[PDB]
Protein backbone atom coordinates (compact mmCIF):
# COMPACT_ATOMS: atom_id res chain seq x y z
CA UNK A 1 0.00 0.00 0.00
CA UNK A 2 1.21 3.28 -0.67
CA UNK A 3 1.37 6.61 1.86
CA UNK A 4 -1.11 9.36 1.10
CA UNK B 1 12.82 -21.82 24.79
CA UNK B 2 12.40 -19.03 22.76
CA UNK B 3 13.67 -15.78 23.60
CA UNK B 4 11.35 -12.75 25.66
CA UNK B 5 12.27 -10.28 23.16
CA UNK B 6 14.35 -10.17 19.88
CA UNK B 7 15.29 -7.14 17.86
CA UNK B 8 17.39 -7.92 14.60
CA UNK B 9 18.16 -4.34 14.78
CA UNK B 10 20.87 -4.07 17.47
CA UNK B 11 22.72 -6.93 15.79
CA UNK B 12 23.24 -5.05 12.28
CA UNK B 13 20.90 -6.87 10.54
CA UNK B 14 18.67 -4.57 9.11
CA UNK B 15 19.41 -1.30 6.87
CA UNK B 16 18.33 2.02 7.59
CA UNK B 17 14.70 2.75 6.55
CA UNK B 18 13.70 2.90 3.32
CA UNK B 19 10.57 4.65 1.06
CA UNK B 20 9.01 3.31 -1.80
CA UNK B 21 7.01 6.60 -2.27
CA UNK B 22 4.09 6.48 -4.89
CA UNK B 23 4.96 2.79 -6.34
CA UNK B 24 3.16 -0.32 -5.34
CA UNK B 25 6.31 -2.00 -4.50
CA UNK B 26 5.97 -2.88 -0.59
CA UNK B 27 6.59 -6.42 -1.52
CA UNK B 28 9.95 -5.49 -2.54
CA UNK B 29 11.35 -3.74 0.12
CA UNK B 30 9.72 -6.53 2.12
CA UNK B 31 11.74 -9.31 0.35
CA UNK B 32 15.09 -7.30 0.38
CA UNK B 33 15.00 -6.11 3.74
CA UNK B 34 14.62 -10.26 4.45
CA UNK B 35 17.49 -11.58 2.41
CA UNK B 36 19.73 -8.60 3.55
CA UNK B 37 19.18 -10.19 7.01
CA UNK B 38 19.96 -13.48 5.84
CA UNK B 39 23.05 -12.54 3.78
CA UNK B 40 24.25 -10.74 6.85
CA UNK B 41 23.65 -14.00 9.13
CA UNK B 42 25.63 -15.93 6.37
CA UNK B 43 28.92 -12.94 5.50
CA UNK B 44 29.02 -10.68 8.25
CA UNK B 45 28.28 -7.56 5.48
CA UNK B 46 25.30 -5.67 5.34
CA UNK B 47 24.53 -4.55 2.14
CA UNK B 48 21.20 -2.50 1.04
CA UNK B 49 19.46 -4.94 -2.23
CA UNK B 50 18.03 -3.06 -4.73
CA UNK B 51 14.04 -3.29 -5.38
CA UNK B 52 14.55 -1.63 -8.19
CA UNK B 53 15.95 -5.14 -9.92
CA UNK B 54 13.24 -6.57 -8.55
CA UNK B 55 10.67 -4.24 -9.62
CA UNK B 56 11.91 -4.30 -12.99
CA UNK B 57 13.11 -7.74 -13.45
CA UNK B 58 10.03 -9.97 -11.64
CA UNK B 59 7.33 -9.79 -13.94
CA UNK B 60 8.26 -13.46 -15.19
CA UNK B 61 7.55 -14.81 -11.69
CA UNK B 62 3.93 -13.01 -11.43
CA UNK B 63 5.24 -9.74 -9.76
CA UNK B 64 3.26 -6.90 -11.55
CA UNK B 65 6.46 -3.81 -10.47
CA UNK B 66 4.87 -0.66 -9.19
CA UNK B 67 1.43 -2.56 -9.47
CA UNK B 68 2.15 -5.24 -6.50
CA UNK B 69 3.56 -8.44 -6.08
CA UNK B 70 4.71 -10.87 -3.14
CA UNK B 71 7.80 -11.15 -1.30
CA UNK B 72 7.91 -15.22 -2.56
CA UNK B 73 7.42 -14.57 -6.11
CA UNK B 74 10.57 -12.06 -5.82
CA UNK B 75 12.57 -15.09 -3.73
CA UNK B 76 11.90 -17.09 -6.69
CA UNK B 77 12.60 -14.88 -8.73
CA UNK B 78 16.32 -14.19 -6.94
CA UNK B 79 16.75 -18.49 -7.54
CA UNK B 80 15.67 -18.21 -11.01
CA UNK B 81 17.85 -15.32 -11.88
CA UNK B 82 20.53 -16.44 -10.16
CA UNK B 83 21.73 -13.35 -8.13
CA UNK B 84 20.27 -9.70 -6.90
CA UNK B 85 22.09 -6.44 -7.54
CA UNK B 86 22.67 -3.61 -4.91
CA UNK B 87 20.63 -1.31 -3.90
CA UNK B 88 23.81 1.35 -4.60
CA UNK B 89 24.54 -0.20 -8.48
CA UNK B 90 21.00 -0.20 -9.23
CA UNK B 91 19.04 2.49 -7.52
CA UNK B 92 15.38 2.93 -7.03
CA UNK B 93 13.36 5.38 -8.63
CA UNK B 94 9.76 4.05 -8.00
CA UNK B 95 8.34 3.99 -11.43
CA UNK B 96 8.39 0.41 -13.52
CA UNK B 97 11.30 0.78 -15.88
CA UNK B 98 13.63 -1.70 -18.24
CA UNK B 99 15.30 -4.76 -16.69
CA UNK B 100 19.23 -3.84 -15.64
CA UNK B 101 20.02 -6.87 -14.17
CA UNK B 102 24.11 -6.89 -14.15
CA UNK B 103 25.22 -10.28 -12.87
CA UNK B 104 28.73 -8.46 -11.96
CA UNK B 105 27.30 -6.45 -9.63
CA UNK B 106 24.85 -8.93 -7.84
CA UNK B 107 25.93 -9.18 -4.30
CA UNK B 108 22.95 -11.76 -3.15
CA UNK B 109 21.63 -15.39 -3.77
CA UNK B 110 18.87 -17.86 -2.13
CA UNK B 111 17.96 -21.09 -3.58
CA UNK B 112 14.05 -20.54 -2.84
CA UNK B 113 12.51 -19.97 0.77
CA UNK B 114 10.86 -21.13 3.81
CA UNK B 115 7.09 -20.52 4.34
CA UNK B 116 5.53 -20.18 8.02
CA UNK B 117 2.90 -22.12 8.59
CA UNK B 118 0.23 -19.75 8.15
CA UNK B 119 -2.01 -18.32 10.54
CA UNK B 120 0.62 -19.12 13.11
CA UNK B 121 1.57 -16.84 15.25
CA UNK B 122 3.91 -18.91 17.15
CA UNK B 123 5.32 -20.41 14.38
CA UNK B 124 6.43 -17.18 13.37
CA UNK B 125 7.59 -15.97 16.89
CA UNK B 126 9.97 -18.93 15.97
CA UNK B 127 11.22 -18.20 13.02
CA UNK B 128 11.88 -14.45 13.92
CA UNK B 129 13.72 -15.81 17.17
CA UNK B 130 16.04 -18.26 15.22
CA UNK B 131 16.23 -16.75 11.61
CA UNK B 132 16.46 -13.05 11.32
CA UNK B 133 14.11 -10.84 9.64
CA UNK B 134 11.27 -12.12 8.30
CA UNK B 135 8.80 -11.28 5.33
CA UNK B 136 4.96 -10.69 6.02
CA UNK B 137 2.17 -9.36 4.59
CA UNK B 138 -0.55 -7.25 6.32
CA UNK B 139 -3.94 -5.40 6.28
CA UNK B 140 -2.63 -1.74 6.46
CA UNK B 141 -5.91 0.10 4.55
CA UNK B 142 -6.52 2.33 7.45
CA UNK B 143 -6.41 5.81 8.18
CA UNK B 144 -5.11 4.51 11.61
CA UNK B 145 -2.14 2.85 10.16
CA UNK B 146 -1.52 6.09 7.79
CA UNK B 147 -1.13 7.97 11.14
CA UNK B 148 0.40 5.82 13.40
CA UNK B 149 2.85 7.07 15.89
CA UNK B 150 3.83 5.37 18.99
CA UNK B 151 2.58 2.64 21.22
CA UNK B 152 0.76 -1.02 20.08
CA UNK B 153 -0.93 -0.62 16.92
CA UNK B 154 -4.48 -2.24 16.87
CA UNK B 155 -6.81 -1.23 14.47
CA UNK B 156 -10.91 -3.25 15.26
CA UNK B 157 -11.22 -2.55 11.44
CA UNK B 158 -8.39 -4.87 10.67
CA UNK B 159 -8.34 -8.07 8.08
CA UNK B 160 -6.43 -11.37 9.36
CA UNK B 161 -7.45 -12.94 5.60
CA UNK B 162 -7.29 -9.99 3.16
CA UNK B 163 -3.61 -8.46 3.21
CA UNK B 164 -2.47 -5.92 1.32
CA UNK B 165 0.84 -4.65 2.63
CA UNK B 166 4.61 -6.46 2.46
CA UNK B 167 6.44 -5.30 5.49
CA UNK B 168 9.24 -7.11 7.45
CA UNK B 169 9.27 -8.30 10.98
CA UNK B 170 12.46 -7.63 12.85
CA UNK B 171 11.60 -9.14 16.48
CA UNK B 172 8.73 -8.57 19.01
CA UNK B 173 8.57 -7.56 22.36
CA UNK B 174 6.49 -6.87 25.17
CA UNK B 175 5.03 -3.64 27.07
CA UNK B 176 5.13 -3.77 31.09
CA UNK B 177 7.02 -6.45 33.40
CA UNK B 178 5.05 -9.28 32.51
CA UNK B 179 6.91 -10.92 28.99
CA UNK B 180 3.42 -11.87 28.44
CA UNK B 181 1.69 -9.13 28.50
CA UNK B 182 0.92 -6.66 25.48
CA UNK B 183 3.18 -8.33 23.53
CA UNK B 184 4.00 -6.61 19.95
CA UNK B 185 5.45 -7.30 17.16
CA UNK B 186 8.37 -5.03 16.14
CA UNK B 187 7.86 -4.21 12.03
CA UNK B 188 9.81 -2.24 9.75
CA UNK B 189 7.70 -0.49 6.96
CA UNK B 190 8.96 0.89 3.59
CA UNK B 191 7.25 4.85 4.31
CA UNK B 192 10.19 6.33 4.86
CA UNK B 193 11.76 7.39 8.68
CA UNK B 194 9.08 9.98 8.66
CA UNK B 195 6.63 7.68 9.05
CA UNK B 196 5.33 6.50 12.30
CA UNK B 197 7.92 5.33 15.09
CA UNK B 198 11.54 6.16 13.37
CA UNK B 199 9.46 4.30 10.17
CA UNK B 200 8.99 1.42 12.45
CA UNK B 201 5.26 0.27 13.88
CA UNK B 202 4.62 -2.16 17.25
CA UNK B 203 1.78 -4.48 16.32
CA UNK B 204 -0.60 -6.56 18.49
CA UNK B 205 1.21 -9.63 18.91
CA UNK B 206 -0.83 -12.97 20.37
CA UNK B 207 -4.05 -11.25 19.80
CA UNK B 208 -5.61 -13.72 17.33
CA UNK B 209 -3.41 -13.49 13.78
CA UNK B 210 -3.75 -9.36 14.10
CA UNK B 211 -3.50 -7.57 11.00
CA UNK B 212 -2.75 -11.02 9.16
CA UNK B 213 0.92 -10.26 10.19
CA UNK B 214 1.17 -14.59 10.58
CA UNK B 215 -1.11 -15.52 7.45
CA UNK B 216 1.66 -14.81 4.77
CA UNK B 217 5.52 -15.04 6.18
CA UNK B 218 8.34 -16.27 4.62
CA UNK B 219 12.09 -15.96 3.95
CA UNK B 220 14.67 -16.80 1.93
CA UNK B 221 17.21 -19.46 1.97
CA UNK B 222 20.64 -18.51 1.69
CL1 LIG C 1 2.77 -1.62 -2.38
Amino acid sequence: LLKV
Amino acid sequence: DLPKSVDWRKKGYVTPVKNQKQCGSSWAFSATGALEGQMFRKTGKLVSLSEQNLVDCSRPQGNQGCNGGFMARAFQYVKENGGLDSEESYPYVAVDEICKYRPENSVAQDTGFTVVAPGKEKALMKAVATVGPISVAMDAGHSSFQFYKSGIYFEPDCSSKNLDHGVLVVGYGFEGANSQNSKYWLVKNSWGPEWGSNGYVKIAKDKNNHCGIATAASYPNV
